Parts: C-alpha cells; sequence; structure tokens
C-alpha cells in the first residue's frame, strides 16, 4: 500500500483492498480497521475518481456492517462526510452527520464525535449557516475538551 | 395532519390541467396517475371537466370506495350503537375514522358533515385543535375561501387562544389564507417567516415550497432596507437558496439590483407563479408591483436618467422600457415624468418634510370625510 | 407624584442588560454543570408555553452555593 | 472566507475613497470622481449608487 | 322602515357569479387585458435577437 500510494496507483490499491478481506477478518479488530482506514485515506488522498470514490467507500462501509465493526463503519462514515464537504455536498452530508450523531452519542466515542461536530460546522459556514455551525462549534468545543494533546485537532478546532 | 395534503396535490394537478391549457398533456398525464390511484370516484365530480367524464377503471374503484366506506360506516355504527361511549371516550376517534374515511375516499360533503357533528358533539382542546386543523386543510383543499375564512376566525379569535405551541404547528397554514389572496405584502410576511414547520416536509406539500412561497411573500412585501438583516441573514434561508439555484439567483439578482438579469428571473417567476393555483393576482402583483418597487429604488437616488441608457441597464427594448414606465406612471406609482421631446426621465421625489406633508393632507382629506359621515350621524 | 425609576432608587446595580461582557462560550470554565444553569435559563428563553402543555413545572429559585471557583 | 473578504474590503476601500473625496462638493461630476478614482464611469456610477440607496 | 323603492330600483338582473368572489382588492390598472409580461418580455428578447 506504501508504495503504491508512493507510485500514484488507483486500480492496484482497489484491488488489494477488495482481496485483503480475509486477512481483515482474522486479526485484532483494532488493528484491521485502523489498516483499512489507513489504506483508503491514501486511496482517496491522489487519485480523483469522484465517481468512484464515494460508491468504494460506501461498499466498504456495507462490508464493514455486515463484519459487525461497528467502529470501523462509524470511522468510515466519519470518513465520508469529510469527503462530501470536500466535494461541496449540499445536505447528504448533513443528514450522513446526523445519523452518525445519533449513534455515536449513546456511545462515548470522543474524536469521532469532534470530528463529526467539526465537519458539520464546516458544511454549515459552507452553506453560509452561521447560527447553526456557530452552535455545532460551541458543542465541538465541549467534546474537544477531552482529548488534551491532539496536535493535529486542537489546531483544527482553532 | 399528513392526510389532504396528497389531496392539496392533486388539487393542484386539477389547476394545472385546468386553467392553463398550455399544460394539456404532461397535465393529463400526472392528473391520470395521481387520480387512478387516492380513489378518485366521489373526488371526480370536479375531474369530470377537463377529462372524460369518468376514466376506465368505473366498476374496480368504485367497488372499492363503497367497500372500503362500509366498512367505516359498519365500524361506526357498532361503536354508536352496541356501545354507549359517550364525550370522553373512544366515540370520539371513531367518528374522527368516520371523517377521515368520508375526506380521504368519499366526497368533502360527507367529511365535512362528520367534522361539524364531532365539532358540536365534543370541545375538548384537543379534539377541537385537530378539527379547527382538518377543517383548515379540506377548505384549502376545495379552495373554498368561505370555509377558510370561517375556520381562521374561530381559530385565531378563541381555539388557539386556549392551548400553545400548537398555533406554531397552525399558523403556516393560517396564513395561507393571505397567500391563497391578494394579501402577501404585510400580514402574510409577518406571520409567515417564521421557520417553525410542524412538520419536516407537510402542509404546504414540502418545506422547499414552503420557502418558495416565503420569499414570492418577501418579494411583493418589501423592496431592499435592512432586508440583508430580516432574511438574507436567515441561515436557513442561505441553505434553501443553495439548495435551489434559480429562486437563488433572481432573490440576489434583487438584492443586488442588477435589472439585466432581474428581468428574465422576474419573468421566469410569474411563469412559475401561473404553473400555482396561488395565482391571485394574476395582473397586479406578479412583476408589476415588484419592478414599480425596483424602479422606485432605481430612479430614486436619480434625477435625469436617460429612457436608452436605463433601457439597456435594465434589459433591452428602448420602446419596451419607454412605454412601461408610462404605463406605471399612469397606474400612480414612479413619482417621476417623461421628457419625450428630449427622452429623459426627470423625477420628482419629494423631500421627506413635502413626501410627508402629502401623506398628512391626504388621511386629513379622509379624516374630514370620515368626520362628515360621523356629523350626518349626528342630528337625525 | 410617583417616581418611574426603581433600581437607582438604592443604586445596588442596574440594567447590565444590552451590554457583552462575556457572552457564554467564551467562558473558560467549561460547564461545570452548566447543564442546570441553560436549564434556569430556559425560562427566560421563553419555553414558558412549553412548560405548560408538556405538563412540566419548571425551577424558579436557583442557589449556587460555591466558592468564588 | 477568501474570496467574500477581498471582495468585502474592496467594497470598503471604494467607500472610504468616495467618502474621503466626497466632503467639499455640493454637486460634483462623477465623471470627474471617477477621474480622481481613477476608475472607469459605470462601476463607480453602481458603487456610489449602492452606497446611496 | 322604509326601502325607498320611490327611486328607481333596478336591481341587477344576472344573479350569475361574483366576478370577484373573493376579498381580492381590485385597481384601474388591474383590469387591462394584456398577454401579462413573460411572453411580452418573450417577444422583446426577440426582437433584440436574443
Ligand atoms: N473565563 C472565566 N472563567 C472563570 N472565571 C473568570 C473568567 N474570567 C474572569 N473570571 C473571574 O471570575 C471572578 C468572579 O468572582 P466573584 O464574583 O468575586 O466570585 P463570587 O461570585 O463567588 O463572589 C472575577 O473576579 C473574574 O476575575
Amino acid at each position: 500500500g506504501s508504495l503504491l500510494a508512493k507510485t500514484g496507483q488507483a486500480a492496484e490499491l482497489g484491488g488489494l483492498l477488495k482481496y485483503v478481506r480475509p486477512f481483515l477478518n482474522s486479526i485484532s479488530k483494532a488493528k484491521a480497521a485502523r489498516l483499512v482506514r489507513s489504506l483508503l485515506d491514501l486511496f482517496l488522498d491522489m487519485e480523483a475518481a469522484t465517481g468512484q470514490e464515494v460508491e468504494l467507500c460506501l461498499e466498504c462501509i456495507e462490508w464493514a456492517k455486515s463484519e459487525k465493526r461497528t467502529f470501523l463503519r462509524q470511522a468510515l462514515e466519519a470518513r465520508l462526510v469529510s469527503l462530501y464537504f470536500d466535494t461541496k455536498r449540499y445536505q447528504e452530508a448533513l443528514h450522513l452527520g446526523s445519523q452518525l450523531l445519533r449513534e455515536l452519542k449513546k456511545m462515548d466515542d470522543k474524536a469521532l464525535l469532534v470530528e463529526v461536530q467539526l465537519l458539520e460546522s464546516k458544511t454549515y459556514h459552507a452553506l453560509s449557516n452561521l447560527p447553526k455551525a456557530r452552535a455545532a462549534l460551541t458543542s465541538a468545543r465541549t467534546t474537544a475538551n477531552a482529548i488534551y494533546c491532539p496536535p493535529k485537532l486542537q489546531a483544527t478546532l482553532d | 395532519g399528513l392526510p389532504k395534503n396528497p389531496d392539496l396535490r392533486i388539487a393542484q394537478l386539477r389547476f394545472l390541467l385546468s386553467l392553463p391549457e398550455h399544460r394539456g398533456d404532461a397535465a393529463v398525464r400526472d392528473e391520470l396517475m395521481a387520480a387512478v390511484r387516492d380513489n378518485n370516484m366521489a373526488p371526480y365530480y370536479e375531474a369530470l371537466c377537463k377529462s372524460l367524464d369518468w376514466q376506465i377503471d368505473v366498476d374496480l374503484l368504485n367497488k372499492m370506495k363503497k367497500a372500503n366506506e362500509d366498512e367505516l360506516k359498519r365500524l361506526d355504527e357498532e361503536l354508536e350503537d352496541a356501545e354507549k361511549n359517550l364525550g370522553e371516550s373512544e366515540i370520539r376517534d371513531a367518528m374522527m375514522a368516520k371523517a377521515e374515511y368520508l375526506c380521504r375516499i368519499g366526497d368533502k360533503e360527507g367529511a365535512l358533515t362528520a367534522f361539524r357533528k364531532t365539532y358540536d358533539k365534543t370541545v375538548a382542546l384537543g379534539h377541537r385543535l385537530d378539527i379547527v386543523f382538518y377543517l383548515l386543510r379540506i377548505g384549502l383543499f376545495y379552495m373554498d375561501n368561505d370555509l377558510i375564512t370561517r375556520n381562521t376566525e374561530k381559530a385565531k379569535s378563541l381555539i388557539e387562544e386556549g392551548g400553545d405551541w400548537d398555533r406554531r404547528n397552525r399558523l403556516k397554514v393560517y396564513q395561507g389564507l393571505y397567500c391563497v389572496a391578494i394579501r402577501d405584502f404585510k400580514q402574510a410576511a409577518e406571520l409567515f417567516l417564521d421557520t417553525v414547520s410542524t412538520f419536516t416536509s407537510y402542509e404546504l406539500m414540502d418545506y422547499k415550497t414552503f420557502v418558495t412561497y416565503t420569499v414570492y411573500v418577501s418579494m411583493i412585501a418589501l423592496e431592499r432596507p435592512d432586508l440583508r438583516e430580516k432574511v438574507i441573514k436567515g441561515a436557513e434561508i442561505l441553505e434553501v437558496l443553495h439548495s435551489l439555484p434559480a429562486v437563488r439567483q433572481y432573490l440576489f439578482s434583487l438584492y443586488e439590483c442588477r435589472y439585466s438579469v432581474f428581468f428574465q428571473s422576474l419573468a421566469v417567476v410569474e411563469q412559475e407563479m401561473k404553473k400555482d393555483w396561488l395565482f391571485a393576482p394574476h395582473y397586479r402583483y406578479y412583476v408589476r408591483e415588484m419592478r414599480i418597487h425596483a424602479y422606485s429604488q432605481l430612479l430614486e437616488s436619480y434625477r435625469s436618467l436617460t429612457l436608452g441608457y436605463m433601457a439597456e441597464a435594465f434589459g433591452v427594448g428602448v420602446e419596451f422600457i419607454d412605454q412601461e414606465l408610462s404605463r406605471f406612471i399612469a397606474a400612480g406609482r414612479l413619482h417621476c415624468k417623461i421628457d419625450k421631446v428630449n427622452e429623459i426621465v426627470e423625477t420628482n421625489r419629494p423631500d421627506s418634510k413635502n413626501w410627508q406633508y402629502q401623506e398628512t393632507i391626504k388621511k386629513g382629506d379622509l379624516l374630514l370625510n370620515r368626520v362628515q359621515k360621523l356629523s350626518r350621524v349626528i342630528n337625525m | 407624584d410617583v417616581l418611574p425609576p426603581e433600581a437607582d432608587s438604592s443604586i445596588m446595580m442596574l440594567t447590565s442588560d444590552q451590554k457583552p461582557d462575556v457572552m457564554y462560550a467564551d467562558i473558560g470554565g467549561m460547564d461545570i454543570q452548566k447543564q442546570e444553569v441553560r436549564e434556569a435559563v430556559e425560562l427566560p428563553l421563553t419555553h414558558f408555553e412549553l412548560y405548560k402543555q408538556i405538563g412540566i413545572d419548571p425551577p424558579r429559585g436557583v442557589l449556587m452555593y460555591g466558592p468564588p471557583g | 472566507i477568501i474570496s467574500t473578504h477581498l471582495a468585502k474590503l474592496y467594497d470598503n476601500l471604494l467607500e472610504q475613497n468616495l467618502i474621503r473625496v466626497i466632503e467639499p462638493f455640493s454637486r460634483v461630476q462623477i465623471e470627474h470622481i471617477s477621474s480622481l478614482i481613477k476608475l472607469s464611469k459605470a462601476d463607480v456610477e453602481r458603487k456610489l449608487s449602492q452606497m446611496i440607496l | 322602515d322604509d326601502e325607498f323603492e320611490e327611486f328607481p330600483a333596478e336591481d341587477w338582473a344576472g344573479l350569475d357569479e361574483d366576478e370577484d368572489a373573493h376579498v381580492w382588492e381590485d385597481n384601474w390598472d388591474d383590469d387591462n387585458v394584456e398577454d401579462d409580461f413573460s411572453n411580452q418580455l418573450r417577444a422583446e428578447l426577440e426582437k433584440h435577437g436574443y
């Protein structure tokens, strides 16, 4: 995956991701999930196949749901909220963020909640929704008090 | 409150098939697609005018209507005969089911009868609110402006006084009376900017349609004061204009006072309002009033703007703009005069003192008429 | 005559309204709780109509028995 | 917050230049105003309008 | 109480329809007849060439 990212390959990386699934369902859930996240991010980095990225990640989310890896599928849902904001998606990003918030507040994840709230504030600002953006950002601060030194995340919040 | 909303849709489809004959091919298709469904035989005495007397579903559809209505009637007979449930009991919701059958299936007459019956029977807060809402919805369905006025009067007078946080669920259609009528200038807006919907997408066919009504009403309402801080500042407003680009297009065109795109967008707006049953200002306040406001805004802060250049700054056809200005000056607004021998627009804007003086003398005329009438009242 | 003003009769502060001194989220204390305080502002934040209908009885007196912290 | 703020600042400079050059004149010709501001006529007229409306 | 029928009481013999059956307030201009404005603007665009 590192060499594929260095060269800029897309089809080979997609095939490798679609192939490594048995190895994913054979090891620690957290390690496999983070490997999946890293591979997906590296694939989405360079080659901008906007007609394929969303569909591939949605297939990955459906696969994670079938594997009952709830935190994995939630992480990819947050990643697609980020990709939706990158692609200037109007309200589908919004309802995906709302669904993520509903699924996550019942849990006690914190990094995902901060990222989701920050993305919601970002998309409110993109749609020029200033008061809801302010409310979401205040909630983002209230949630982000938890992580003490997330050096990237604190810069994002600021 | 979901019922009578698809009924509103079929009513608007009948409007689009009947009043504009330009829509006579796709209008037939949508009318058929929403009338072969929804059990439209009793609500087909209105549909027979445009299409055939009855579409070819007669046997099956009438059997379905009669069977469903007979089943609900049997249920109502059981509740009202075998059981003596009175007042605060389940007979109230039984008669609500009766009215729902008579409305969503049968014609409006039986629905209105069942409504008035249970309204006179039970006067509880929740029941009364629900039935007032249903009466308003069926009135705005069948375009009985008399029924709409009646239910609006009773609700705004006493029904809404008892019980709160439901007026926020009702004003959006309680102001539909002003919406469907000509009064889209002040009252409709003042009570209609409230972005608190009783349902996410219902009543007025959508939240997007709700917003389009808001935009039309505000555009009729004012021109460009701190409207930036009244509606433009609205975050939900900006979001829904992002959802609707052309709507955002003409709204921002009016706000920016760019007439070149404004007139084309305004013609598009008038065309859209034609495809809408809320077309009461067919010749007064589609485009003529909005451009009266726009021309006032333009020629104010101006003294002598040339016709030939204001024409290209406001579209094309110098003769078209000249005749429009003449017609509107004859109408009364556009406080200015036209120097035809030199083709100039010499405005006459009164000072604050002068215009307000004129307003006071007008009101003095009206009140002298009033006091003369009252002097007639006395000494007789 | 009856004197209309009442606050300056004995001073004791006055209308600290219409003035942003410290807005809200700018506070450094985050919450402590602050949820019972948003609860206390619910009544100023309209919601007196929603106190009824729902059947709740909104709080009236809020004592904070804390040190200058 | 790049194009929007740059446009806002540009409007600020336009308004400040016009207000700074406008005090002496009880009535001034707008092409002279445009000459002082070093711009065309239509844009200067549009800005002065949007200010005064 | 009398209706003053001595003055010629020619009641309106239509009894067919109220043209403004609703609360709409008309204006002297509102009742002019034209092809609204959309068609007129289309004709203007055509005569100017676009
Ligand atoms: N962001 C902040 N968060 C918490 N306390 C603050 C903040 N900013 C200022 N303060 C301090 O809070 C203090 C209020 O203290 P004080 O009113 O005397 O306590 P008490 O209300 O118990 O008498 C002020 O003196 C001020 O210095």
